[PDB]
DNA sequence: GATACGAATCTTTTTCCGTATAGCCGTAGC
DNA sequence: GCTACGGCTATACGG
DNA sequence: GATTCGTATC
């Protein structure tokens, strides 16, 4: 029934050995559980790049056939206030093990979005249950979290997934599904996930069906880039060129017809702008404000929603603005 | 628990940790009268 | 099959004598076990530097075999409400315990700052009828949170930040009743990244003995990393915009930090920060609570972090 | 062997720290209290704490209420702490009010209310005032005298998800006791000051002169009258001034002195930001310190408002129309950031940077005012009960139906000069 | 009768136009059983809504419809107490077992589908609950967010959830669309027709399809039985004439600030919308060759600050006179 | 009783002041069965709300215009509904911000080709218009909603998308005199002469409705008699804006500030909306013949800027007064 | 007799419906 | 027949 | 915290 799963649910690692990326985490939790005493975890990051597998793959390996009544998972799906703290966290880590098998494990998951009152109660239960129960924090927001709780949690830092874990992810992932990828389209994909493996799952799904059959055919960059409607570097670098160079009208006929030829949004180019204006000499450092506050002003009146044409408008004039202060 | 042969009820209870040291020994000291 | 408590809780002080820092409050501890007059006290400081531990210490070495029954150490973990106050802490209060000449019942109100307005004005009434037999001792990490009329019967001891020779002392000790391979570089490293958390810097050594052993800065940093307090104060008082982007790009974005988090920490700095006019620092406040909004309608990307950078540079050097 | 705000404790009239002007009136509203007419039925005490609200009661009850007992001393302080079997925590100050008024003859006995009830839960709070309401309005002839004494105190940041406001921000008299109680004619509010310096010095020497072996004996007698001095200009609190010079009597080192940090008024923390601190001439570090001591106070809208309000105080309004088209700008501004912190930062901070570089010596300040928010708040009620009435006997009459904006603009101010100019000829 | 917005509403896969990645996607997906969870987002009316429920009927069938499907929109409550038990527990529950007939005339999939519509207006303590939600129940369970911004959408949920955009349906891409619809309602168009009203309905169908009803009903009642003219269907959606905006920019172009503000009031007097006018300015001023580079710059961004601040919901009169003052002194 | 009222048309051929918008309300009532959602967007006092009474009198016949008052209650929101056959009365203006439950239950309550009218759409929130984007699509078959309002730049686009744009263009200064003139015709006056109706007319800016409440205020001073020189019996509120220009172009100062201040709180406490408040502002200071043309560009600009502040904003004085503060500023 | 000191004044106030249960009432049974 | 108990209920508190 | 008035005292 696994084949009846999306490609992000089916493809959770089960041991720490399948968790890419995040070597010196699991290096450091394997030499923890390795050497008995396991601090009191707390894992941090953006999201999707493995703190939950991570956890998850350390509890099933440390309680074998016991990852059931060992552990107690508590996520933000759940009511997580005062009174469910100080009475089903302190009943778990409060009672004795089921067969002496070691320590409670306790994996709070999206911690962050937890109220100050229960992060206070939890600590004391932290400290005063550390003999048979340790405590792990999942957060991708730091500052959600009070700093006493920081200070009696050791911090692992989840680092957005470097390009070859991911690659090496995929490539498991084409023998599974007996797929074909283009390096182009893999390289694409590595920008797209821009560190999280879930995108990259999903865009993998979506290219496979995409595909007439699924079998004989490889995925390419074509298709990676029609079955989520993003924009091919070639387009972006030639709306650059449009606005940095032709003329108002030009620039504009160019910059409708990529956003419509293809479907492509605003939001988008904006952002490809941008990324292809980071690597560029602009000697006056005027033109770096200008750039950076006038498309921040324009992606948030894209976020508020408006009319498009004004907005691409916008867009054209503001990069002619600033890049008038090069001269 | 037990009251066909009747209801059997068959519970399980995990015991607390017992943090202090000397609640043990208090409660065998009481245990002495 | 672990069985080992945490270098935290392993060498936990168990006297007045070991506490690092704050000589003089913990001079005035010694002398108040010496005596045994222990007046109402609220120990106010920053998570990590021996709060609890001096409280529980002072107990220990006040109730000494009275211990068990003589000490009622409350807590956020534990129901905290005017029901309790009223009547388990009355109770424990009330209780007629026969002590050593000099010496009152101490109830370890630690987290007292999560207290509840009604439970802190039992309190109040509690303490104004039982402080002959019995002496409140709050642990907070702010002593505004306790209400002024509580302050008002209870004497204040603030804590400082340990400095980084006592954190260096205990660090010494630890290291020497557990024959750790030491670095000087490793040391300082850990004490840096402490920021006067003496907790902290223990569960680093911690954290670096057992996963590389040898402690030197290498690898300290290679498990833990510099504060981004730091690297947020760096980014903010760059001279140049270019320098301030790439610090932020590569050391706040993608090392895995929030935006939300690279602007509240932003923030506080602005708040804290020195050397910067007065104006200047109003209007830094000004875009980072711009930049803080766009963050919390759902634009957050690092092309606002970046324009808060440049409207920083921008007000700092003019047009 | 003691904390020695108790022993050292005041035995008479005399010995209570409290300034002559607040004894004479309080004296005077207890003794017309406690004429056989009641005029005034309760006396509402209030004021900071620690500022001789309590312990002035029971020596003015060692010296009258015997006087005008019956033959055939003290107070009777409500316990809030007992809790009875049979009997609902609402239920225990409804029992406790309504076995107190058979004090009276032969009996009686001061109500001395302190210790509150758990004001904070909505339901015994308007219990509680639905209770001293009908205290007010008792038709009992005879009703004996009762002090509540609310110190006010600045509740701090709770985690209480709504709860209205009021009694979440503030303990004062008006967050407990309703306007109909306060606008009672037999309600006479008696508020309290901060213990002057003088008082202050005068009891901390009478405590040194009282014990000075040890003084001496620690080499503490000599260097008295500094620690007394700072002590009594550091805190205005009788009982935690005490408490500090006992601390530091008893202790042997070189421990700084410390005492509680007193929350800056609505009123002070105005003028602190439109005119500055004399003692930190950093503005960076009173604000932060302004904002960590008292963050419920700069968080609310009114701060914001009482700003708007009072800057026009600044050498009586004759500063340049610059300052103050920059200061509601920046004040706009910060209205549009949805309440954020910085937004409370940048508001103040603006404000006391314009005000310092504009600061001439020399120039008399006028008046501050509360915002005045609450009186146009109720005459946009009145008005809406205005427009529902004409827009109710309009439609009764008629079949017009008519927006309220309409009525507001057109129809409210033409309505008058229509109907009532036609009714003169009817 | 009905509408023709509801009229033809597309009821299968195959009827949705111009959204060829997403609904070729779910096609695919509907002959396996790996459909992952989805977030529709585009421009408002564009076919999400419709592809959605299309993909809904064809995969389990009117009967298995009611019993497999959980439709939470802006009209119900969506709270953080409602996601916390309501998709929480529909998720839980197990998928029912199909009947003979479905299984026979239906693929009938072993997961179900909760559909939360307009999810942009939920909230970010709502929205954190669906996370671990949509992820453990996910073998029985299946999840469909749809909103107009993403933005609106937490970082987590968008990342476990899969990103399909559909795209604005421009004058290329819904005018098949339009055609059927003008052919089976028996609708008279000049040529060029329907391109206009696509152009007024810019990334959007539905508007375009009130267009043409409108414009038919109004052909209809008039019964001189001609063709529908452009300048029909113009004026009948609020398109400012071509001669009050070339009189706008006359006297925009004297720059006399009494003169335009007395246009600009007969303006506001003549009842016509700030938006409207706004866009056609951009399109006049941005397309004129007369005009320099840095005036185009200047009047862009111009344009964008007014219609930034028309969307905030501002009073047009003063909005348009500013922007008027502002141009002309240029 | 009211003139506006007497004189109130109760059909689609009584209309005659707009000619075309009743051919389109023709040809709409032609089919009653295919009705769109409808949107009527126009300059306040167009008669926007007696085109819909005549629209639903032509689709649901005589008895439109009946008038059954009655009491509801939500949860203690006891909105007032103003009920009629086939006709139903929401105003977003009794239910400010909590407008979205009042709405929604309406709205399931009439679903049970009913129409429901919401006059003044703009003054509904963001949420309300969130729950109706999707409360119009859902029950399209049983509830068809006409809304009018005076600008549709707060709307969001769903709801513009789902609902037909319909203009209503403000009376002519020719008609509205003719109107002015059946008036006096119908309950005589003996003008003078017909240019004060003109005068009138020029003094309305295209409100027919301030027309008629300022021709029967005239009549009623005058006893039921007009005059050449007769006086214009404006609102007070617009005397008071045009005493508070007055006072910003001559007090240059800030304890004029402070006037101005309380001059505000003034028309804020008689409930005038602070928007309409900031426009009058605008366009009296704008009226002045001292100021030159710079100042009367930094006037609309300081408007437009606090107009958008005051938008996105809770409280009003403060973008009031630093419009004024700006201003002055400009000024001296 | 001059001056530091201190008090009055500068202020406005809004909700959970449900529920496990201690005592009360009808009642199965010895 | 009265009891001791199961179910009902008014309700102070809960979050 | 700033203003005005008011005693009380060295
Ligand atoms: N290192 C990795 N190697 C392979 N797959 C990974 C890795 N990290 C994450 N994934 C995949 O991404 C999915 C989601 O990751 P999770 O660990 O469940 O969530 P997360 O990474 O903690 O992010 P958040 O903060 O919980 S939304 C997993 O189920 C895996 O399929
Ligand atoms: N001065 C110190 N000397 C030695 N160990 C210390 C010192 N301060 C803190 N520690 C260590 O810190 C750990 C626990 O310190 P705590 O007193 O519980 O922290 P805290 O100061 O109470 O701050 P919070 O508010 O409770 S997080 C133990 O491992 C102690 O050994
Ligand atoms: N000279 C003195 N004057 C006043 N109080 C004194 C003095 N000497 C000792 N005290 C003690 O200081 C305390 C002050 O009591 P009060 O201020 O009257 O009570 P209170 O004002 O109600 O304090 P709160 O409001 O409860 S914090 C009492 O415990 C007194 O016994
Ligand atoms: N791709 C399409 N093909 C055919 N008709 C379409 C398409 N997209 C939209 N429509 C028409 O649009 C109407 C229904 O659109 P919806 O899907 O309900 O709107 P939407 O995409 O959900 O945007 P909203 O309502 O603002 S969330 C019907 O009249 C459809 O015929
Ligand atoms: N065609 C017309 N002829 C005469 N009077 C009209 C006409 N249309 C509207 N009115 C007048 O307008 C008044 C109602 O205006 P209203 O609908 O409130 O305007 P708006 O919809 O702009 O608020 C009525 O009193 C009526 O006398
Ligand atoms: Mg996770
Ligand atoms: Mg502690
Ligand atoms: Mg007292
Ligand atoms: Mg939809």
């Amino acid at each position: 029934s696994k084949e009846n799963l999306p490609w992000v649910e089916k493809y959770r690692p089960e041991t720490l050995d399948e968790v890419y990326g995040q070597n010196e985490v699991i290096t450091t939790v394997r030499k923890f559980v390795d050497e008995g005493k396991l601090p009191h975890l707390l894992f941090y990051g953006p999201p999707g790049t493995g703190k939950t597998s991570t956890i998850v793959a350390l509890a099933r390996e440390i309680y074998g056939k016991n990852y059931s009544n060992m552990v107690l998972e508590l996520n933000a799906s759940d009511d997580r206030g005062i009174d469910v703290v100080r009475n089903q966290i302190k009943d778990f880590a409060s009672t004795r093990q089921i067969f002496s098998k070691g320590f409670k494990l306790i994996i709070l998951d999206e911690a962050d979005a937890m109220t100050n009152a229960a992060q206070n109660a939890l600590r004391r239960v932290i400290e005063r249950y550390t003999k048979n129960t340790r405590f792990c924090v999942l957060a991708n927001y730091a500052h959600k979290l009070t700093p006493a709780l920081l200070s009696r949690c050791t911090r692992f830092r989840f680092q957005p997934l470097p390009q070859e874990a991911i690659e090496r992810r995929i490539a498991n992932v084409l023998v599974h599904e007996k797929l074909k990828l283009s390096p182009n389209a893999e390289k694409a994909l590595i920008e797209l996930s821009n560190g999280d493996m879930r995108r990259v799952l999903n865009v993998l799904q979506s290219c496979k069906a995409t595909l007439d059959n699924p079998d004989e055919d490889e995925i390419s960059d074509d298709v990676i880039y029609e079955c989520c409607g993003a924009p091919r570097p070639s387009d972006l670098k030639a709306v650059l060129k449009s606005i940095l160079e032709d003329d108002w009208g030009t620039a504009h006929y160019t910059l409708n017809k990529v956003r419509s030829a293809k479907g492509l949004a605003l939001i988008d180019l904006i952002e490809g702008i941008v990324k292809i204006l980071e690597d560029y000499e602009l000697q006056n450092e005027e033109t770096r404000v200008h750039l950076l506050t006038k498309l921040a002003d324009i992606e948030y009146s894209i976020s508020k929603g408006g009319n498009d044409q004004i907005q691409g408008s916008a867009v054209i004039g503001a990069i002619k603005a600033s890049f008038e202060n090069e001269t | 628990i037990l009251s066909y042969p009747g209801i059997v009820i068959e519970v399980c209870m995990l015991e607390k940790e017992s943090i202090d040291e000397a609640a043990q020994t208090e409660i065998e000291l009481l245990m002495e009268t | 099959l672990s069985l080992q408590l945490p270098w935290v809780e392993k060498y936990r002080p168990q006297v007045l004598s070991d506490i690092v820092g704050n000589k003089e409050t913990i001079d005035r501890l010694q002398q108040i076990a010496k005596d045994g007059n222990m007046p109402h006290m609220i120990i106010s400081g920053m998570p990590g530097i021996g709060k609890t531990t001096s409280v529980h210490c002072l107990a220990h070495e006040l109730l000494g075999r009275s211990y068990a029954d003589g000490v009622l150490e409350l807590n956020a973990s534990d129901d905290r409400g005017i029901d309790v106050v009223r009547n388990q802490i009355k109770h424990f209060a009330q209780k007629k315990l026969h002590l050593p000449p000099g010496k009152h019942k101490i109830v370890i109100l630690d987290e007292a700052d999560s207290m509840t307005a009604g439970a802190q004005q039992a309190l109040r009434r509690t303490m104004e009828l039982y402080s002959n037999s019995t002496r409140f001792a709050f642990a907070c990490n702010q002593s505004n949170k306790i209400i002024e009329p509580l302050q008002s019967r209870c004497a204040i001891l603030r804590y400082s930040k340990l400095s980084d020779e006592d954190v260096l002392k205990r660090l010494l000790q630890i290291i020497k009743l557990e024959d750790v391979k030491y670095t000087n570089d490793g040391l300082e490293a850990i004490i840096f990244t402490a920021e006067g958390d003496m907790r902290q810097a223990i569960n680093n050594l911690q954290s670096t003995v057992a996963g590389h052993g040898l402690v030197n800065a290498d690898n300290v940093f290679k498990i833990v990393d510099s504060p981004h307090p730091l690297i947020v104060k760096k980014m903010l008082l760059a001279s140049n915009l270019e320098d301030s982007i790439q610090i932020l790009r590569t050391d706040l974005w993608k090392k895995g930090y929030s935006s939300i988090d690279i602007v509240t920490t932003s923030f506080r700095v602005t708040k804290n920060l020195a050397q910067v006019k007065e104006s200047v620092r109003l209007e830094m406040i000004k875009e980072i609570g711009l930049t803080h909004m766009r963050i919390l309608e759902g634009v957050g990307t690092y092309l606002q972090l970046a324009s808060m950078l440049a409207k920083i540079h921008k007000l700092n050097n003019k047009a | 062997g003691e904390q020695w705000y108790e022993k050292f404790k005041p035995n008479c009239l005399e010995q209570v720290a409290i300034h002559k002007r607040k004894l004479k009136d309080v004296q005077e509203a207890l003794d017309a209290m406690f004429l056989p007419n009641a005029k005034h039925r309760i006396l509402l005490l209030s004021g900071p704490s620690g500022c001789s609200k309590s312990t002035v009661i029971k020596e003015l009850s060692k010296i009258l209420v015997p006087k005008y007992r019956q033959n055939s001393h003290k107070v009777t302080e409500f316990r809030g702490d007992c809790i009875v079997n049979d009997l609902p925590q609402m239920e225990s100050f409804s029992e406790f009010l309504k076995g107190a008024r058979y004090l009276v003859m032969s009996n009686l006995s001061l109500i001395l209310i302190e210790d509150l009830p758990n004001v904070f839960h909505i339901d015994t709070r308007r219990r509680f005032q639905q209770l001293i309401l009908q205290w007010l309005y008792s038709s009992e002839p005879l009703l004996p005298p009762l002090v509540i004494c609310i110190t006010e105190c600045e509740i701090p940041e709770n985690d209480n998800n709504y709860r209205k406001f009021g009694i979440d921000y503030t303990f004062s008299a008006e967050t407990i006791m309703n306007k109909e109680i306060l606008m009672h004619p037999r309600l006479k509010r008696i508020k309290f000051n901060p213990i002057n310096s003088t008082l202050l010095k005068k009891h901390l020497k009478f405590i040194c002169v009282q014990n000075m072996k040890m003084l001496k004996e620690k080499n503490k007698w000599n260097k008295r009258q500094e620690v007394i001095d700072y002590i009594a200009q550091e805190t205005g609190d009788i009982r935690s001034a005490i408490t500090t010079l006992q601390f530091w009597a008893t202790s042997s080192g070189s421990l700084p002195i410390s005492t509680r940090e007193s929350t800056i008024s609505y009123f002070h923390a105005i003028g602190k930001v439109i005119h500055g601190s004399h003692s930190t001439n950093n503005d960076n570090e009173m604000i932060n310190n302004l904002f960590e001591n008292s963050n419920n106070l700069l968080s609310k809208e009114d701060f914001k408002l009482g700003i708007l309000e009072n800057y026009n105080t600044f050498n009586k309004g004759e500063f340049s129309i610059s300052d103050a088209s920059s200061i509601v700008d920046c004040l706009s501004e910060c209205d549009n950031m949805n309440g954020l912190p910085e937004s409370n930062e940048y508001g103040l901070r603006e404000v006391r940077k314009t005000f310092r570089n504009i600061s001439k010596q020399g120039h008399n300040h006028g008046t501050v005012y509360f915002p005045r928010e609450w009186k146009v708040r109720k005459l946009q009620n009145s008005f809406k009960v205005q427009a529902e009435d004409w827009l109710n006997v309009s439609l009764y009459k008629y079949n017009a139906v008519h927006s309220f904006r309409n009525i507001t603009l057109e129809f409210g101010y033409y309505a008058p000069l229509i109907r009532k100019c036609q009714s003169y000829k009817k | 009768q009905q509408p023709w917005v509801e009229k033809y509403r597309p009821k299968n896969l195959d009827e949705v136009t111009a959204q060829d990645h997403a609904v070729t996607v779910l096609k695919k997906t509907l002959k396996s059983a790996n459909l992952p969870h989805m977030l529709f987002y585009g421009p408002p009316g564009t076919g999400k809504t419709s592809t959605i429920l299309a993909l809904t009927k064809e995969l389990y069938g009117p009967d298995l419809m009611k019993s497999r499907i959980l439709e939470l929109n802006a009209s119900d409550e969506r709270g953080i107490s409602i996601v916390r038990e309501k998709v929480k527990n529909f998720a839980r529950l197990t998928v029912s077992k199909p009947s003979k007939h479905d299984l026979e005339n239906y693929p009938c999939p072993p997961y179900k589908i909760i559909i939360l519509d307009e999810a942009d207006s939920m909230t970010a303590d709502a929205q954190s609950a669906l996370r671990r939600t949509m992820e453990t129940y996910s073998g029985v369970t299946r999840f469909c967010l749809i909103c107009n911004y993403v933005t609106r959408i937490i970082d987590p949920l968008a990342s476990r959830c899969s990103k399909f955009r559909f795209k604005a349906l421009d004058a290329s891409n819904a005018i098949d669309r339009l055609r059927f619809i003008s052919e089976q309602e028996n609708v008279k168009c000049d040529d060029g027709v329907l391109e206009r009203i696509l152009d007024i309905s810019a990334g959007d169908l539905r508007r375009g399809i009130t267009l043409l009803q409108s414009a038919s009903k109004g052909a209809q009642y008039l019964g001189d039985g001609k063709n529908i003219t452009s300048t029909q269907v113009e004026e009948l959606a609020g398109v400012v004439p071509h001669d009050i905006l070339i009189e706008i920019v006359e006297k925009v172009k004297s720059g006399d600030f009494d003169e335009i503000k007395k246009y600009v009031n007969t303006f506001m007097k003549s009842g016509w919308s700030a938006a409207s006018v706004v866009n056609q300015l951009h399109e006049y001023y941005i397309t004129n060759d007369n005009f320099d580079t840095n005036f185009k710059n200047q009047i862009s961004w111009l344009l964008f600050t007014t219609d930034s601040r028309l969307n905030n919901g501002t009073n047009e009169h003063i909005q348009l006179l500013n922007l008027l003052v502002k141009i002309s002194q240029l | 009783s009211l003139w506006v009222d007497k004189y109130r048309p109760k059909s689609l051929n009584a209309l005659s002041h707009n000619e075309e918008l009743t051919n389109f309300l023709k040809s709409l009532s032609d089919q009653p069965r295919d009705l769109p959602h409808l949107l009527l967007y126009g300059p306040n006092g167009t008669g926007k709300k007696t085109r819909c009474m005549a629209l639903l009198e032509s689709i649901f016949g005589p008895g439109v215009y009946r008038l059954k008052i009655d009491v509801r209650q939500f949860v203690k929101l006891e909105l007032n509904v103003v009920s009629s056959p086939y006709h139903l009365e929401i105003t977003p203006s009794d239910m400010g911000n909590n407008d979205r439950i009042v709405i929604q239950e309406l709205l399931k309550e009439v679903a049970q080709y009913k129409c429901v009218i919401i006059n003044e759409a703009n003054s509904l929130t963001k949420d309300a218009q969130a729950a109706l984007r999707r409360t119009m699509e859902k029950y399209s078959k049983n509830i068809r909603l006409i809304m009018v309002c005076d600008s549709m730049s707060p709307i969001i686009a769903p709801i513009k998308s789902r609902c037909l744009l319909i203009r209503c263009p403000a009376p002519s200064d020719s008609e509205i005199s003719t109107i002015l003139s059946d008036v006096v015709t119908n309950e005589r006056i003996q003008l003078e002469t017909k240019d004060i109706l003109k005068r009138i007319a020029q003094a309305s800016n295209g409100n027919l409705r301030v027309s008629l409440l300022m021709l029967e205020s005239m009549a009623l001073n005058n006893e039921l008699a007009l005059k050449s020189s007769s006086p214009i019996i404006k609102p007070d509120w617009i005397i008071v804006i045009h005493k508070l220009t007055r006072k910003i172009v001559k007090e240059r100062s800030v304890n004029s500030l402070i006037e101005c201040r309380a001059v505000l709180y003034d028309l804020l406490a008689h409930c005038i909306p602070a928007n309409i408040i900031l426009k009058e502002l605008t366009f009296s200071l704008l009226d002045v013949e001292t100021l030159n043309t710079t100042n009367k560009s930094s006037i609309i600009e300081y408007s437009s800027v606090f107009d958008e502040r005051l938008s996105l904003g809770n409280k009003a004085i403060f973008h009031l007064e630093g419009f004024i503060a700006k201003v002055m500023c400009c000024l001296d």
